[PDB]
């Protein structure tokens, strides 16, 4: 998550 | 006795791409900023060699827009350097991944990440 | 956006920064013994001062790849090039003129930087  | 060409995509040696399979050689085959890229990838820590993330395990390609912060820094830099059907192994230093915090149990703070990334296709 | 430099040795004494990519065919790749035609600019890393340039002379330089006609770093660098590739190669002391250097223009233990454009070659 944030980001991948 | 074959050894593979690894290219430094940053000046700090924090993104080093080893090309396992070369892509296609045309300009048409090179993805531009904002293009929707389709990739398959496998993400493992350098130290443990443990897979934390794989689109292959999922058997579903991953789609994103190149050069727009939709993915960790290292990916935007690495995919920008790839061509259609190129397969690679990119070594990512902490600051090109999840930084000092890391991410969840699977990625500790200051992890070197290694991603194998195959650029399947792209489009506008 | 930053440029892709590649280490052509295991001691970090030949690092090539490709400024302009060449042609991507095998027909465009030069083999050992091939006469290569190049343009280059040679400057010291520290002073940034040009000691040698084929461009000043306005005439390309011709040599045979892989035969010790040129300092080590060149043979290694040009071997990794393809037609119309331009580049900036960083050469450590042992891949150039070593502990002695070469005349006034190149001191002992100089790190050399060259901008090498591979114009053509032939068999």
């Amino acid at each position: 998550a944030l980001p991948f | 006795q074959e050894t593979l060409e690894q290219v430094h995509l940053t000046e700090d040696g924090g993104v080093v791409k080893t090309i396992l399979r070369k892509g296609e050689g045309g300009e048409e085959n090179a993805p531009k900023k904002g293009n929707e890229v389709t990739v398959h990838y496998v993400g493992k820590l350098e130290s443990s060699g443990k897979v934390f993330d794989s689109s292959r395990e999922r058997n579903v390609p991953f789609k994103f827009h190149l050069g727009q912060g939709e993915v960790i820094k290292g990916w935007d830099i690495c995919v920008a350097s790839m061509t259609k059907n190129e397969k690679c192994s990119v070594r990512l230093d902490s600051k090109y991944g999840y930084g000092e915090e890391g991410c969840g149990e699977s990625i500790p703070g200051n992890s070197v990440l290694i991603f194998e990334i195959e650029l399947i296709s792209f489009r506008e």
